[PDB]
């Protein structure tokens, strides 16, 4: 199929301001299962969506499911933080690599 | 004839099996083929770092994956039936040799013309002439002629033998009540060596087939003062 | 009480027990057995004399672990432990004849090693050939008592079937149709129709046999009329049927590790998977005289055998690719099972196309009764069903008993097994190459290098079931329990706790409405 | 009523590790050794 | 925390592998059995009648 | 202590990168600390350090996803002990060759191995490929 | 400076295209090794064994010593 | 299978102990029958 | 329906599936299937 409507469906889904923990979480375990490394308008609607109930926890668990995703090249996350920079600095949130969550 | 660290077949004198032996390495050039990608599979595809855990498609690839072993048997199957339909052939017997499975040894009949049977024993471990072969040698040998499509009718008394050679290629089972026909071509002379391809009891480790090949002035001069 | 519980038994989880002890001691039983055959090949003697005593050990190693460890455990065992669990039904349909099934398994037993002890013996290899198994090659009471413990196995069989098919078909909420059911409860299905639709044949060709070594008949006597090949067709008419038994459970445990560990939610290719088990368990029937291309058959026969026994291999070749298709981009994850799953596939997988090698008429003239035919079934039974049901036991037994083995001690037992089982059945493929016959005591020299190799490796795998007991030692040695099981949600039976009750389902599982 | 648990449903006892592992290396072993056992006598007995 | 692998590991490696090299080569070199070795080579063949 | 017997039937948590966000928290149960660490979640984020951040973490869910999936070195132990095993098995044969067997046959020895050798060079047997095509017949010495 | 936008959607899938190349060569590899290794060099030693081939020579070569029972 | 620690743990002198005991009893009928046929052959 | 107040669900939740989505529906607020979003509410009134 095409991806413009996926994404669009998927980021109607995640800006909905009815959404809870169990809907976004079962929204993002479904969504962890595509062979594919989600666009970063996809990681704003569920950064967003994180944001709306107050949970840091599962926000960086987003920004590292970008992370181990990325499999043994490592370009992907730079352009991804490059283009969720914006919500960084607005939202407070932490990347894995900085608040020691990277390290053993 | 066998000798130590032998990993293929035993080497070839019947056309039949050199062309068995032909079928054999294709086969076993499938066998490698298709057990070498399914190795690359297993040692590939349980190396990545990579998920991919949703309701995928189904009916996508049964295409290729219905046709592609079916013509990996079929152009296995066609030598197969090839050569098959070629060890019945129209047969031009010279020679028809009788062999009946005794209990724990063999007998052999020669009477196209002529009458002439004899009971072939074992040579015992302690007995043996020096040189010889352990479970492998027979007094009373089994003799042949090269060049000349033979006939063998096999058949027993009371248990199931199978007379069996198989660096000439030949295996039947021996079954009393039912005699069996496999015919035999031999290009070189010499002693090829068989055993007892079905289980007759308590001693059933301990009979051995030798087949003595010669010409054929030497088959006057023999069968004319043997008995 | 205890006799009320152990003896008395009506429920499947302690029957299923019960199989697991009873094969496990089966299998130890036949390990010896095969401890003894590799024993003295491994310098060329006669050990124990005469080889009739040879062939009763060989006998008695393929009729305990063929009708005593795998049937037992794989069928009854994971049957009773898992098919009430997976679809939800709260016991058997018929849970009293699966009670007498297994208890005439250990007079079936009983009476196969008062067979081996009567002083002739029944050495006459696992086929029951006669007139070699008639009343003058074998004249005693050994054989007999043989054929015996084949009606108690078969006719435990057959009750077993019964209850399977009757509640697979039967006992299965209303709304879920025959194709939601998990892919192990399919291979029972199956399993238990050609159990169903091929001991009969086996049992009327032993009562034959009996009658013709006691009552005078001539039904494999030549002499009055009979023919040995009618049993030789008869036998293997039951015997692949009685083979693909061995092997499809086998498939269904194989098909369960691999899409759990994985992390798959459901098997790639369903429907396909189905439609090769029941390709399979269709022609299962129409392949038999495949064992019977040195008999004697007409050549357009064994033309037309070979022909379907590609098409039966064709089916199996789906099943391999949609196992390597359902592995696809999965969180695997290296729990000791898919060390067992993965050597199952690639091991199963040689032994297999060794088959397919054995399967061409002409090339099978020249390669039968060899070490050939020895070294593809062994790969085949005693390591694809082994290590099969080695992951299946590995699995769930922390369902089974409720606590755990440990991964390293288990990981090691995979590696110690491997290395055994592969030198054990690696160089028989040159000795059946280079002419060696099977059921021989003892063999010329130039056989010997191999066969001394094959003989230590069995010697490995020795080691191999001590540290099983081990382990199994070691997890009543911790007591650990679990925390919890993953992917619990696609998988019932490990839904109601790890061990479930003695009665699950008092209230039934609640369908999907539609 | 019956009774349930971990250990609770098996036949042998469970609670005692070393008579368990006496018992099941006599049974194991036992099953082990009774083919040698059968070898051995029908050595005697011819 | 230090596991049992994270030194043991080396340590099972070492001993494990010297040992088995070890009593490999003892069993098959030092006993004295006939591995019925090739004849090709390096033996040579004598004559008999 | 003894938690209730439908520990099964409740939500577990689970770790996991196919399912990496568990439906139950790591830690029930939460502490006083913890309550002013949840209504400070409450409040805004942009005033909150670091090491109340990876606290919060280590409360909320079990471990970080980067050192979960770290390399155990389990398999060198398993290997270990497998060629300890094996050693332990050739010890059983060195046990087994010493007591259980007789002598080998006569056949074996050295002369009659080289009578036999020459009985198989004489007669050519399998010429071609397999064994007696590495013997030169013109010089009497294997081939080189 | 900027980084571009990288490869996003289906790389295992581009992984799985170029091995399954990769595996179907190594495939065809495997047995043009088991060719050229043994199979016409088998063949070759056929070829060559049986063109320089007479069977009374070779019988006269065999029975100089005696192996035979059917000639003295 | 995620699993709860032991509630009964098990050090390595026991564990040795144990496989050393498997193995004895596993060897010693066997070894009892293997170590000696010439007695049963009657010879 | 229930007699206790824990009971076995299964969800076949769109046509055509493999796999029933099999979990436990325990006394009190209504919890959907764990994938696709069916509801389901226990009642334990039924002897
Ligand atoms: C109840 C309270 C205790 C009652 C007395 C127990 C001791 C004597 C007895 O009656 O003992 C009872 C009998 C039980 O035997 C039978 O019931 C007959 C079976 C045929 O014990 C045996 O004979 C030996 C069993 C030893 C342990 C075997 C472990 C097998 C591990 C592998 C399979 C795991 C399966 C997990 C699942
Ligand atoms: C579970 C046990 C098991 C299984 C699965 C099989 C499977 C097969 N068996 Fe075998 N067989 C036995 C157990 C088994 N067998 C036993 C016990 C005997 C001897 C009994 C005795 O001692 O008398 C025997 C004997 C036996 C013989 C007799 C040899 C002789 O005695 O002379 C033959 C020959 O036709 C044969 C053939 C086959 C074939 C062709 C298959 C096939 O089903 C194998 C297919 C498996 C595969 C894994 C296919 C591989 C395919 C792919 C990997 C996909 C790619 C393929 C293509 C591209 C084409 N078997
Ligand atoms: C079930 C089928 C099966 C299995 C597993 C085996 C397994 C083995 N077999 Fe067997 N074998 C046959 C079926 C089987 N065999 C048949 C049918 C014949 C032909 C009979 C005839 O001549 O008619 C035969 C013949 C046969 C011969 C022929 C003798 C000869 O030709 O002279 C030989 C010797 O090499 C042999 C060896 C072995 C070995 C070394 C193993 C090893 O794999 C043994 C090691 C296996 C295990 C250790 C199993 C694991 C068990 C446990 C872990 C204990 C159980 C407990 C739990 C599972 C918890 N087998
Ligand atoms: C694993 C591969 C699939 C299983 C193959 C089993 C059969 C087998 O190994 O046959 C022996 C085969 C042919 O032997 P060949 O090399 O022709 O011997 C004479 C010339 N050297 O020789 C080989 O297969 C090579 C030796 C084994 C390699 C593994
Ligand atoms: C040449 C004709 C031929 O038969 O070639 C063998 C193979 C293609 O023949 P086919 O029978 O289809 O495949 C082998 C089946 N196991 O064709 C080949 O194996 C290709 C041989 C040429 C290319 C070799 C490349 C080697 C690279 C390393
Ligand atoms: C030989 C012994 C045959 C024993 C036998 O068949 O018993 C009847 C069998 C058991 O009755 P069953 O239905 O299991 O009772 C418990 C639940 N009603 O009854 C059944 O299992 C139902 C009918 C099956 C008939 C099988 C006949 C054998
Ligand atoms: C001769 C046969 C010897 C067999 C030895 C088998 C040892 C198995 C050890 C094992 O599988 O350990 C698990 C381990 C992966 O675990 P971990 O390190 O946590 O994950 C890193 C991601 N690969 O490491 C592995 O998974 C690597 C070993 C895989 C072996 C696969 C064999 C299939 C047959
Ligand atoms: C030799 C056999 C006895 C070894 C006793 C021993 O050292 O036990 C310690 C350890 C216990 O096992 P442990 O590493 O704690 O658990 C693995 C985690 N699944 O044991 C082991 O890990 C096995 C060590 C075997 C060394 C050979
Ligand atoms: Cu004649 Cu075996
Ligand atoms: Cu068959
Ligand atoms: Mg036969
Ligand atoms: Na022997
Ligand atoms: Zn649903």
């Amino acid at each position: 199929e095409t991806d413009e409507e996926f994404d669009a469906r998927w980021v109607t889904y995640f800006n909905k301001p009815d959404i809870d923990a169990w809907e976004l979480r079962k929204g993002m375990n479904t969504l962890v299962g595509y062979d594919l490394v989600p666009e970063p308008k996809i990681i704003d609607a569920a950064l967003r969506a994180c944001r709306r109930l107050n949970d840091f926890a599962s926000a960086v668990r987003i920004l590292e499911v970008v992370k181990d995703k990325a499999g043994p090249h490592k370009e992907i996350y730079p352009y991804v933080i490059q283009e969720l920079r914006p919500t960084l600095n607005e939202l407070g949130i932490s990347t894995p690599e900085e608040l020691g969550l990277d390290k053993v | 004839m066998a000798y130590p660290f032998q990993l293929g077949l035993q080497d070839a004198t019947s056309p039949i099996m050199e062309e068995l032996m032909n079928f054999h390495d294709h086969t076993l050039m499938i066998v490698f083929l298709i057990s070498s990608l399914v190795l690359y599979i297993i040692s590939l595809m349980l190396t990545t770092k990579l998920t991919h855990t949703s309701t995928m498609d189904a009916q996508e690839v049964e295409t290729i994956w219905t046709i592609l072993p079916a013509v990996i048997l079929i152009m296995i199957a066609l030598p197969s039936l090839r050569i098959l339909y070629m060890m019945d052939e129209i047969n031009n017997p010279v020679l028809t040799v009788k062999t009946m499975g005794h209990q724990w040894y063999w007998s052999y009949e020669y009477t196209d013309y002529e009458d002439l049977c004899f009971d072939s024993y074992m040579i015992p471990t302690n007995d043996l002439k020096p040189g010889e072969l352990r479970l492998l040698e027979v007094d009373n040998r089994v003799v042949l002629p090269m060049e000349l499509p033979i006939r063998m009718l096999i058949s027993s008394e009371d248990v199931l033998h199978s007379w069996a050679v198989p660096s000439l290629g030949l295996k039947t089972d021996a079954i009393p009540g039912r005699l069996n026909q496999a015919t035999v071509t031999s290009n070189r002379p010499g002693l090829f060596y068989g055993q007892c391809s079905e289980i007759c009891g308590s001693n059933h480790s301990f009979m051995p087939i030798v087949l003595e090949m010669v010409p054929l002035k030497y088959f006057e001069n023999w069968s004319a003062s043997m008995i | 009480m205890f006799i009320n519980r152990w003896l008395f038994s009506t429920n499947h989880k302690d029957i299923g027990t019960l199989y697991l002890l009873f094969g496990a001691w089966a299998g130890m039983v036949g390990t010896a057995l095969s401890i003894l055959i590799r024993a003295e090949l491994g310098q060329p003697g006669a050990l124990l004399g005469d080889d009739q005593i040879y062939n009763v050990i060989v006998t008695a190693h393929a009729f305990v672990m063929i009708f005593f460890m795998v049937m037992p455990m794989m069928i009854g065992g994971f049957g009773n432990w898992l098919v009430p669990l997976m679809i939800g039904a709260p016991d058997m349909a018929f849970p009293r004849m699966n009670n007498m099934s297994f208890w005439l398994l250990p007079p079936s037993f009983l009476l196969l090693l008062a067979s081996s002890m009567v002083e002739a013996g029944a050495g006459t290899g696992w086929t029951v050939y006669p007139p070699l198994a008639g009343n003058l090659a074998h004249a005693g009471a050994s054989v007999d008592l043989t054929i015996f413990s084949l009606h108690l196995a078969g006719v435990s069989s057959i009750l077993g079937a019964i209850n399977f098919i009757t509640t697979i078909i039967n006992m299965k909420p209303p709304a879920m149709t025959q194709y939601q059911t998990p892919l192990f409860v399919w291979s029972v299905l199956i399993t238990a129709v050609l159990l169903l639709l091929s001991l009969p044949v086996l049992a009327a060709g032993i009562t034959m046999l009996l009658t013709d070594r006691n009552l005078n008949t001539t039904f494999f006597d030549p002499a009055g009329g009979g023919d040995p090949i009618l049993y030789q067709h008869l036998f293997w008419f039951f015997g692949h049927p009685e083979v693909y038994i061995l092997i499809l459970p086998g498939f269904g445990i194989i098909s369960h590790v691999v899409t759990y560990y994985s992390g798959k939610k459901e098997p790639f290719g369903y429907m396909g998977m189905v439609w090769a088990m029941m390709s399979i368990g269709f022609l299962g029937f129409i392949v038999w005289a495949h064992h019977m291309f040195t008999v004697g058959l007409d050549v357009d026969t064994r033309a037309y055998f070979t022909s379907a026994t590609m098409i039966i291999a064709i089916p199996t070749g789906v099943k391999v690719f949609s196992w390597l298709a359902t592995l696809h981009g999965g969180n695997i994850k290296w729990s000791p099972a898919m060390l067992w799953a993965l050597g199952f596939i690639f091991l199963f997988t040689v032994g297999g196309l060794t088959g397919i090698v054995l399967s061409n008429s002409s090339l099978d003239i020249v390669l039968h009764d060899t070490y050939y035919v020895v070294a593809h079934f062994h790969y085949v039974l005693s390591m694809g069903a082994v290590f099969a049901i080695m992951a299946g036991f590995v699995h769930w037994f922390p369902l089974f008993s409720g606590f755990t083995l440990d991964d390293t001690w288990a990981k090691a037992h995979f590696a110690i097994m491997f290395v055994g089982v592969n030198m054990t059945f690696f160089p028989q493929h040159f000795l059946g190459l280079s002419g060696m016959p099977r059921r021989y005591s003892d063999y010329p020299d130039a056989y010997t290098t191999w066969n001394t190799v094959s003989s230590m490796g069995s010697f490995i795998s020795l080691t191999a079931v001590l540290i099983m007991i081990f382990m199994i030692w070691e997890a009543f040695a911790s007591k650990r329990e679990v925390m919890s099981v993953s992917y619990a949600s696609t998988n019932l039976e490990w839904l109601h706790g790890c061990p479930p009750p003695y009665h699950t389902f008092e209230e039934p599982t609640y369908v999907k409405v539609k | 009523h019956y009774e349930e648990g971990p250990g609770k449903n098996l036949p042998f006892s469970v609670e005692n590790k070393w008579r368990l592992l006496a018992m099941m290396t006599v049974y194991f072993g036992s099953g082990f050794a009774a083919p040698f056992f059968i070898v051995r006598h029908q050595l005697l007995k011819k | 925390a230090p596991s049992f692998h994270d030194k043991y590991g080396n340590a099972i490696l070492a001993g494990g592998a010297i040992f088995c090299v070890s009593t490999w080569t003892y069993t098959a070199t030092q006993i004295g059995i006939e591995w019925n070795m090739s004849p090709v080579g390096r033996v040579t063949p004598k004559e008999w009648r | 202590s003894v938690v209730k017997s439908e520990d099964y039937a409740f939500p577990t948590y689970a770790d996991r990168r196919d399912y990496p966000l568990p439906d139950v928290a790591h830690v029930t149960m939460l502490s006083a600390s913890q309550k002013a660490l949840k209504e400070k979640e409450k409040a805004d984020w942009s005033s909150l350090s670091r090491d109340e951040k990876v606290q919060l973490y280590r409360i909320q869910f079990n471990e970080s996803f980067a050192e979960m999936n770290r390399g155990t070195n389990e398999w060198k132990t398993v290997v270990g002990m497998a060629m300890f095993f094996i050693g332990f098995t050739a010890l059983v044969l060195i046990w087994e060759k010493s007591y259980v067997y007789g002598p080998i046959p006569h056949t074996f020895d050295r002369d009659w191995v080289a009578m036999q050798t020459k009985r198989m060079l004489d007669m050519k047997a399998n010429p071609i490929q397999g064994f007696s095509a590495k013997w030169d017949y013109d010089k009497n010495e294997w081939k080189k | 400076a900027l980084l571009p936008k990288p490869q996003m959607r289906g790389l295992l899938a581009k992984r799985l295209r170029v091995h399954i190349a990769g595996a179907f060569i190594v495939a065809l590899g495997v047995a043009a090794a088991y060719k050229f290794g043994v199979a016409e060099p088998r063949k070759k030693a056929y070829a060559e064994f049986y063109r320089n081939y007479d069977s009374m020579k070779d019988f006269e070569e065999m029975r100089k010593a005696g192996i035979f029972q059917s000639a003295k | 299978v995620s699993a709860k620690p032991a509630k009964t743990p098990t050090s390595a002198v026991e564990q040795a102990v144990g496989i050393s005991a498997i193995v004895v009893g596993f060897m010693v009928p066997a070894g009892w029958v293997l170590a000696h046929l010439e007695s049963y052959k009657k010879s | 329906p229930s007699i206790s107040n824990k009971r076995i669900v299964g969800c076949i939740c769109e046509e055509d599936n493999c796999t029933v989505i099999w979990f436990w529906l325990h006394k009190g607020e209504s919890q959907r299937c764990p994938n696709c979003g069916t509801h389901y509410k226990l009642v334990p009134h039924q002897m």
